[PDB]
C-alpha cells in the first residue's frame, strides 16, 4: 504493498 | 477523497483474475469470429482495450449481440495475440507476426500496440 | 511465449476504463443491495476482487441473478468505499469509517484491505 | 511505456 498515491 | 491509500498491485491482480475467468470460460458473454476461428471474451474487457469494441458495444443494437464477425482480412493469429495482450499486458511480438499484429491493432484501434509495432519495424529498416 | 514485451500502464488503464463504464452505467449486469442502498456493477470486476463475489457468481444458480442482497449488518458506506477500491485501487480509509470498511472487507473476503485496516487500527492502539 | 517483463 500500500502507498500514498 | 484526496486522502486515499493505493494498493499498487491491485490493477494487475484484477487483470490476472479476469484472464483466469476467460481461460475457464466464466461469465464470457461474446464470441468474436475471425474467419474460421472463434474467441470467447468479456465485452467489458474488449471495450476497455479497443476503440473498435468500445464503439461496437456502446451501440444500442450491437451491445446485445452475442457474436461479432470481424472483417475477413483480419488474421486470426494477430487477433489472438492482441486478445492475449488485452488480458495480460503482454504482447507476443515476433518478426513472423508483426505485420499481422500491427494491421489488427490499427483495425481494433489499439494505439499503443500500433506505436510499438511502428518502432520495431522502423528499427529493422 | 517468454519473448513478450509488456505495456506497464495497461492494467491500470483497463481498470480506469472499467470504472468509466461503471460511472456511465455501461454493460453493468448486477445490482448489489445493501440495506436501503443499490449499487450497479459488473459481475466480472466483483469476482476478480472479492472472494465472496467469486463464490456467488461461479454458483450455477446465483450466476444468473441480476440482484444480490447483502447481509443487513453490512454498512452501505463501507460497501461503497470497497466498490470504489475494486474499480480504482484507491481505498478511502478514515478514522470514521475504518471499522465499517474492515468488517465489510472481511465479509467480501478482500484480504489485502483487511490487512491494511488491521495495521492502521494497531498503530492507533 | 513498453518493457521487457
Ligand atoms: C478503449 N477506448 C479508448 C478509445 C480509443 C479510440 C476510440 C474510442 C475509444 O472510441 C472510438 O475511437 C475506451 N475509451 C473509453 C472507455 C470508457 N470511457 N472511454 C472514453 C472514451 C471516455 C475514454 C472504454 O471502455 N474504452
Ligand atoms: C477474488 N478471488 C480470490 C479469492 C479469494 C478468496 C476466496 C476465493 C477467491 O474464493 C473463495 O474464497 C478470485 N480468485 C480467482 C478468480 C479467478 N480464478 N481465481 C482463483 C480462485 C483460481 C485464484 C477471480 O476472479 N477471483
Ligand atoms: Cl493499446
Ligand atoms: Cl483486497
Amino acid at each position: 504493498a500500500w502507498v500514498i498515491p | 477523497a484526496d486522502s486515499c491509500i493505493q494498493f499498487t498491485r491491485h490493477a494487475s491482480d484484477v487483470l490476472l483474475n479476469l484472464n483466469r475467468l476467460r481461460s475457464r470460460d466464466i461469465l464470457t458473454d461474446v464470441v468474436i469470429v475471425v474467419s474460421r476461428e472463434q474467441f470467447r471474451a468479456h465485452k467489458t474487457v474488449l471495450m476497455a482495450c479497443s476503440g473498435l469494441f468500445y464503439s461496437i458495444f456502446t451501440d444500442q443494437l450491437k451491445c446485445n449481440l452475442s457474436v461479432i464477425n470481424l472483417d475477413p482480412e483480419i488474421n486470426p493469429e494477430g487477433f489472438c495475440i492482441l486478445l492475449d495482450f488485452m488480458y495480460t499486458s503482454r504482447l507476443n511480438l515476433r518478426e513472423g507476426n508483426i505485420m499481422a499484429v500491427m494491421a489488427t491493432a490499427m483495425y481494433l484501434q489499439m494505439e499503443h500496440v500500433v506505436d510499438t509495432c511502428r518502432k520495431f519495424i522502423k528499427a529493422s529498416e
